[PDB]
């Protein structure tokens, strides 16, 4: 299908094929030197340069080397610099370049590449969609929004642009407006729309507006393999881990940590109240659009398995106590934090990002009435000095209708069935 | 932005190559 040979490259097709056959047979190192020889002999050949890049790309995979991949990324660029590069090959080379830049975390580099692609191919809608993904990946939702608004002005029924536009709207708390874009986008079945993120946020958006069809989309999300169940909708998972909303200390095996939290709960409370009284600013408002209403702030001691030294100056004895429990201080997919919630607060139904952690709540200051937490089909209350344990990859909902503040201590632990190797290898969240 | 209590970011993990 693709036309990759310009006029000169057609005259050396026998040599180009021989080198490419070496690559397709898995003789990567022989293919590198073969294409390198062709680049030496024919330094302007775009197909030879692309062959070199692809071989370097394969060599990077074989060696699992970022340095080798950086070489490939530059060679993909060289292809586009050569004279008389066929359009198909130019597009293939810069698209792989961008993709590999994203793989290495060179998001700004990928963005420049994607911008160049859209400039070279102004009518390729899929490339504009890719540019929007580049913006999303660096957290630039405003520019991502403009990209998809441009796509939809020309191709209003582009499903990929709809789901991503809906995703952006919901992230901006434009809940009602996001529902038709997310729904119509998924229903389009266009490549890239069968993605758990869009089922996740469509159902959540619907729950927020009182649309009872929310769970028909969680069920379909479950049927298509995006959710372990309609209740447990995390998207960064290790399959097979025991899945239940509520855990006992003994079921977790972390009984020593629970004992230490409950035996020493008053010193944890007291350092939290001291920060409340003398270092309020260490409590930061919840910033994930999870509240319908109310006031909810958190004072974080560990995140992504990293101690916040300055925060621990505000709770030094608590940080010292917890240092003995790497099952939580080393949980790179959880946090250790105080959480204050005030009356008039309602947290929408939601799930966390991963099934790789379990969440402990230690009650510190609990009004006698008005505070409760639901996980899956079961609602519970906190007790001062007592630990609750739940899996927040299951849907949770929270209410605070007391007449004074509610303070808890949150301690995330690795899921107990995760191996030591998994605990070291899983990317942080 | 980080996914701490929810799942609101386009991606919750960082990209660091191999």
């Amino acid at each position: 299908k693709p036309k990759l040979l310009n006029k000169f490259d057609k005259t050396i097709k026998a040599e180009l094929d021989a080198a490419e056959k070496l690559r397709k047979r898995g003789k990567i190192e022989e293919a590198v030197n073969a294409f390198k020889e062709l680049v030496r002999k024919y330094p302007q050949s775009p197909r030879a340069r692309y062959g070199k890049a692809q071989c370097e790309d394969d060599l990077a995979e074989k060696r699992r080397s970022n340095e080798v991949l950086r070489g490939a990324i530059e060679t993909y660029q060289e292809v586009a610099s050569l004279p008389d590069v066929p359009a198909d090959l130019l597009k293939l080379s810069l698209k792989r370049r961008s993709d590999r830049q994203q793989f290495l975390g060179h998001m700004r580099g990928s963005l420049l590449t994607l911008q160049r692609l859209v400039q070279l191919f102004p009518n390729d809608t899929s490339l504009k969609n890719d540019l929007g993904v580049g913006y999303l990946l660096i957290g630039d939702n405003d520019n991502a929004k403009k990209v998809y608004e441009e796509v939809l002005s020309v191709t209003p029924n582009d499903g990929f642009a709809k789901v991503h536009y809906g995703f952006i709207l919901k992230a901006q708390n434009k809940i009602a407006e996001s529902i038709p874009y997310l729904k119509e986008g998924i229903e389009s079945g266009d490549p890239g729309t069968d993605d758990g993120r869009f089922y996740f946020h469509l159902g959540d958006a619907m729950q927020r507006v009182g649309n009872k069809e929310a769970y028909k989309w969680y069920e379909l999300g479950h049927k298509r393999g995006h959710f372990a169940s309609v209740w447990q909708r995390s998207l960064y998972n290790v399959n097979g881990l025991k899945a239940q909303p509520w855990w006992t200390p003994k079921e977790t095996g972390y009984t020593e940590l629970v004992k230490s939290l409950e035996r020493n709960w008053k010193l944890i409370r007291d350092e939290g109240l001291a920060v409340m009284d003398k270092a309020k600013g260490l409590f930061l408002p919840e910033d994930e659009n999870l509240r319908e209403k109310g006031d909810w702030s958190q004072f974080t001691l560990w995140q992504q398995g990293r101690r916040n030294e300055n925060a621990c100056k505000g709770a030094p004895k608590t940080c010292t106590l917890l240092e003995k429990f790497p099952e939580t201080t080393g949980c790179r997919r959880g946090q250790i934090k105080y959480s204050i919630m005030h009356p008039g607060t309602h947290v929408w139904p939601h799930t966390g990002p991963t099934n790789c952690r379990l969440r402990m709540h230690l009650g510190l200051v609990i009004p006698k009435e008005g505070c409760k937490i639901r996980c899956a089909n079961e609602t519970k209350t906190w007790e001062e000095g007592k630990v609750l344990i739940f899996d927040d990859s299951f849907e949770a909902e929270v209410w605070q209708d007391a007449s004074s503040f509610r303070l808890i201590f949150i301690v995330d632990v690795w899921h107990p069935e995760l191996t030591p190797q998994q605990r070291r290898s899983l990317p942080a969240i | 932005g980080k996914c701490k209590d929810g799942l609101g970011e386009y991606t919750c993990t960082s990209l660091e190559g191999f």
